[PDB]
């Protein structure tokens, strides 16, 4: 249960141009804990 | 989105996993609050 | 030593369902067993768990 937290930040497109680039992702923060889980599906974020 | 859910089932009829995190440390509490559905507060 | 008996201790020698290990949870967070039609209890090559 490392649930690492691997978070690129792209930032919201703001009006015009923030660039799309770097593809890929890597580490920031990494915590394991070992929690069940089996199955899942997309989800969604929070202010 | 209000709420954060995980889990094998995800139904939470139950104590359930209170993670708060703000960047500073991150709860790790089994037992629900009193905010079920769509949690608000005025804050 | 404590004296008045002991009933707490209970493992298995085998088990007919997979459970899911690591969750503190009192809901009814169940998995299947299998396909012959034991229904979670004792029957025909299912063993007592």
């Amino acid at each position: 249960g490392y649930f690492k937290i691997y978070s690129k930040h792209t930032p919201i497109n703001l009006v015009r141009d923030l660039p799309q680039g770097f593809s890929a992702l890597e580490p920031l923060v990494d915590l394991p804990i070992g929690i069940n889980i089996t199955r899942f599906q997309t989800l969604l974020a929070l202010h | 989105i209000r709420g954060w859910i995980f889990g094998t089932t995800l139904d939470s009829k139950t104590q359930s996993l209170l993670i708060v995190n703000n960047a500073t440390n991150v709860v790790i509490k089994v037992c629900e609050f009193q905010f079920c559905n769509d949690p608000f507060l005025g804050v | 030593s404590k004296v008045g008996g002991n009933y707490n201790y209970l493992f298995r020698l085998f088990r007919k369902s997979n459970l899911k290990p690591f969750e503190r949870d009192i809901s009814t967070e169940i998995y299947q067993a299998g396909s012959t039609p034991c229904n979670g209890v004792e029957g025909f090559n299912c063993y007592f768990p």
